[PDB]
Parts: structure tokens; C-alpha cells; sequence
């Protein structure tokens, strides 16, 4: 451990065990500082129309969302699972963050 | 040439006949063979079982490969399946080389 030692390998990889698969992505990510801290109320501007009334809160925090199957599957890894299988189903996933740098 | 695995030993031919069987031969002793014979004919099923050996796809091409895909439009007959008067026919040939390695 320390600023020297790296924290995480990076793994991007593809493994067609026999029933299942295990499909690995790894990116890179960068977290600007939202609404300089602070949180805020947000809402439908003056008025528009009675459909597009909207009331909320928006937070300085920031969220993964990794929720599109192209993040994970690439499309020729898309194209085996697509023509020699019935059906998938997904069974248990792991999530990593690492190397984290912060610059002022 | 032609294509396919050339063997030194290659799966041992298989003849079969059917064993002759002679008709009426006269009351009297002749040395002459038999020149007439029962016509008779034989059949019966066969059954060939190979075991295939094969070599996984393994590779990390980031694109989509191409495949063979029997079209999708509508036609007078389906390919590779029987007519209105049970003739069996191939349209076309298909040659085994569609996924791509690097050289």
C-alpha cells in the first residue's frame, strides 16, 4: 500500500467458460465538483405546460451507471452469444473502483 | 487436391454381395459351371458414427465477424429442404471458410 503501489489491475477481458460467461470491463472515469458542493432545489421554469411541471433536488454527488449491455458485451462477443444460445441470464457481478487521483 | 484429410490408413473399404445361390441344376453330372442363377436382391440399414475432434474459436476481433445466414426473404422454396414433389436439393455449396484469424 502507498501512493507508489498501484491499487488495481486493469482487466477487460472475455471468458466463454461452457454454460456461462463472465464478461469483465474496465474504464476510466472523471468526477467534476457539482454545483460547487452544495445542494440545490430544481423546478419547471415559470410555466410551460401542466404536463412538464417537475419538482426536485439536485445533488452535488455523482453515480455509476453501467446499466447498457454494449458496456459489457463487445459487439463480436455480442454476436456469439446472440447466434449460438436460446437465452441468458445474468448471475452475480463485482465492482471495483481503483487508482484514484485527485487534482486541484 | 481435391480437399480434406489425406490419411495413410484411411477407413478400410467395405464390400458386401450377395452370396450366389444356384437354380434347378439338372438330373445329370455336367463340369460345366453354373451359367443360371436364382435373381434375388437384398437390403437392410446402415449406420456410420465419426467422432470429431474440434478446435475452439478463441480470439479477441473487436468487430463482428461474417457468418453464413441463409437469407431471409421470401421465396418459392426454402433452401436445403424438399420441393412440392419430394426432391431433395442443395442450392448452392458452402465452403467452410468464414471466421477470420490474422494471419
Amino acid at each position: 500500500d502507498g501512493v507508489g503501489n498501484s491499487s488495481g489491475n486493469w482487466h477487460c477481458d472475455s471468458t466463454w467458460m461452457g454454460d456461462r460467461v463472465i464478461t469483465t470491463s474496465t474504464r476510466t472515469w472523471a468526477l467534476p465538483t457539482y454545483n460547487n458542493h452544495l445542494y440545490k432545489q430544481i423546478s419547471s421554469q415559470s410555466g410551460a405546460s401542466n404536463d412538464n411541471h417537475y419538482f426536485g433536488y439536485s445533488t452535488p454527488w455523482g453515480y455509476f451507471d453501467f446499466n447498457r449491455f454494449h458496456c459489457h458485451f463487445s459487439p463480436r462477443d455480442w454476436q456469439r452469444l446472440i447466434n449460438n444460445n436460446w437465452g441468458f441470464r445474468p448471475k452475480r457481478l463485482s465492482f471495483k473502483l481503483f487508482n484514484i487521483q485527485v487534482k486541484e | 487436391l481435391m480437399g480434406g484429410f489425406g490419411l495413410k490408413h484411411p477407413p478400410p473399404q467395405i464390400l458386401i454381395k450377395n452370396t450366389p445361390v444356384p437354380a434347378n441344376p439338372s438330373t445329370t453330372f455336367s463340369a460345366a459351371k453354373f451359367a443360371s442363377f436364382i435373381t434375388q436382391y437384398s437390403t437392410g440399414q446402415v449406420s456410420v458414427e465419426i467422432e470429431w475432434e474440434l478446435q475452439k474459436e478463441n480470439s479477441k476481433r473487436w468487430n463482428p465477424e461474417i457468418q453464413y445466414t441463409s437469407n431471409y426473404n421470401k421465396s418459392v422454396n426454402v433452401d436445403f429442404t424438399v420441393d412440392t414433389n419430394g426432391v431433395y436439393s442443395e442450392p448452392r455449396p458452402i465452403g467452410t471458410r468464414y471466421l477470420t484469424r490474422n494471419l
